């Protein structure tokens, strides 16, 4: 007995896997093109640049009642959709890769929104230079990955009650 | 005059009468219609035995094959034939397993014995008790603002089930519907509204 | 896995449908003739000669167990045939149970053939019991149905295991 | 003489991951003899496509093309959409009934199945490995493997509900011939999707 259709949770899980590969494709590009391979190194730039992170505190909770978790998931995805747009394509060589990733992320947000609607459940940083865009690109990709790795669990849990 | 090929032939397995009931669209009036079938294997490529012909009654655009004339968890090809003195038309054949095609909603009720809480219980529609079903419960405070909230993946029968958090009105409506668990089948219609007063 | 999950899913449904038909029959014999406790008819099972389909310790060679399943069923459709209708008040109820055991046997047989799992030697009906008198047919009806029922209680177990929903 | 356009039919759409576009095709019916045009029309909707969501840009078929495609940029994947074809010439116009789909519910290519000389360093064995079609590796899928000895009307032996990837898969007891033929196909797991075609047959020699 769940407030979410099992197919919705499955399509969501399929979108996480898809976005996880997009971001992986992006993070491969940035390390092959700009030898920017370890986000760890860019840790402080997180504050310097103002990279907003995304919580899922409402997710290690809920069950038959879960609009809170659905609202965090959406807003979290909604945020990374914004940050990726802020990177203004990073560069011509990364433009297509980053573009793929932002469409996917945007539609995943839309999709979680519209489902909440159906079920009745009802700014951006600057990155002012090549390097800042490249570094911001590496940090947002990795914050997206952590967010998604946590979401995967939240969802697997929801899909297997 | 020549009869036009019948259309929109559909078939449903009625557990009440234990018979595959088919109906077609007779098309532009111009005759007799004979629902014809043959036992077969999947895709209805296999030309199996001839299921005795069911001839539709007078002004009835439907027939009905009694289960004595049907193999059950096997496929069969069905089609209607319109015959006039000036020719005969014939619809496209369907290929169905009768057990694949009509559920009636489950029996939802109040648990016959906390604030904003309702205890419930339900049993499946008996003639389909053999079928493993998965149901959906939807409920809502009877307010001028119609908004249904659901509960998914419930069993076809519950000993007792406490729905809670119901404080937003003195009375709530509840309905339930089921569908064959993991094999082809359509949802049953929603059970009749059930006004219930959450423990106020 | 060797078997299609939708086949095991339909199998589990036919077992239930059939448990429903047999419970209908037993309910009818009791309501119509006050034969209401097969425990009491047990010893007549001897007389009558109602066999017992043995699921030869098969919780798992599918080719071998799915075939033990089909033969058990094939035997019960034989016994139920032997009951020659039992009596007018019962013919319909019994006929339902019968057709349903018949289909399940077929179904299982067709799947086995399409999987190349069918027994080399094909099953032939046996020497069906002597349900001579009306009472034999009714008490035969109560017993056969109780045999069938325990058979399907075990069958459901082996099948439910394979078919993991 | 010229006839009005007949209502298009047998409208089908397939989401191609390669080109990353939904390609739809229909059958226009009898020749009208007039310059008739076709337009793939759709709008975002919800299940049962009763909901009138955002309109999706028309897709006009090229002449002689009984198909039209919608680019990923126009699709909202994982939501339903209503699609229909509209034909029209000077003497009239018709429309196909509406198709209701979620593009991700409609084209897979076989998994990459390969042999291995794992060897036992025992008779009648083979070791195989397989990975799913790359463009689709984000969707969980299950696979079927079919094999048979090259014999006199040898029949296929099947293995169902297999994982979509397997680094090493031992198959032993293959004794009926020196060479077997194996093939595998996959399908989207737990969600709508069609089976892919079977991978091209491998000819392997079991041990000994």
């Amino acid at each position: 007995a769940s407030s979410l259709p099992q197919s919705f949770l499955l399509k969501c899980l399929e979108q996480v896997r898809k976005i996880q590969g997009d971001g992986a494709a992006l993070q491969e590009k940035l390390c092959a093109t700009y030898k920017l391979c370890h986000p760890e190194e860019l840790v402080l730039l997180g504050h310097s640049l103002g990279i907003p992170w995304a919580p899922l505190s409402s997710c290690p909770s809920q069950a038959l009642q879960l609009a809170g978790c659905l609202s965090q998931l959406h807003s979290g995805l909604f945020l990374y959709q914004g940050l990726l747009q802020a990177l203004e394509g990073i560069s011509p060589e990364l433009g297509p890769t980053l573009d793929t990733l932002q469409l996917d992320v945007a539609d995943f947000a839309t999709t979680i929104w519209q489902q909440m609607e159906e079920l009745g459940m009802a700014a951006m940083p600057a990155f002012a230079s090549a390097f800042q865009r490249r570094a911001g690109g590496v940090l947002v990709a990795s914050h997206l990955q952590s967010f998604l790795e946590v979401s995967y669990r939240v969802l697997r849990h929801l899909a297997q009650p | 005059y020549p009869p036009a090929s019948p259309s929109n032939l559909s078939c449903l397995m009625h557990l009440t009468t234990n018979s595959l009931v088919c109906q077609w669209e007779p098309g532009p009036e111009t005759t007799s219609f004979i629902l014809k079938s043959f036992r077969s294997r999947a895709d209805c490529q296999y030309q199996g035995d001839t299921i005795p012909d069911c001839v539709a009654k007078k002004r009835q655009n439907n027939c009905s094959i009694p289960r004595k004339n049907l193999l059950l968890y096997q496929y069969m090809a069905i089609w209607v034939q319109a015959e006039n003195m000036l020719g005969s038309s014939e619809s496209p054949k369907l290929c169905l397993d009768p057990m694949d095609v009509k559920l009636e909603p489950p029996m939802l009720q109040a648990l016959d014995i906390q604030p904003g809480c309702l205890w419930l219980s339900w049993k499946p529609w008996k003639p389909s008790e053999y079928m493993e079903q998965e149901c959906e419960l939807r409920y809502q405070p009877q307010l001028k603002g119609a908004n249904w909230t659901l509960v998914f993946h419930l069993p076809s029968s519950k000993d007792q089930f406490e729905l809670c958090g119901l404080h937003q009105a003195p009375v709530y409506t509840l309905q339930m519907r089921c569908i064959r668990s993991s094999l082809p089948g359509f949802w049953s219609p929603w059970s009749p509204g059930l006004q219930l007063r959450p423990t106020m």
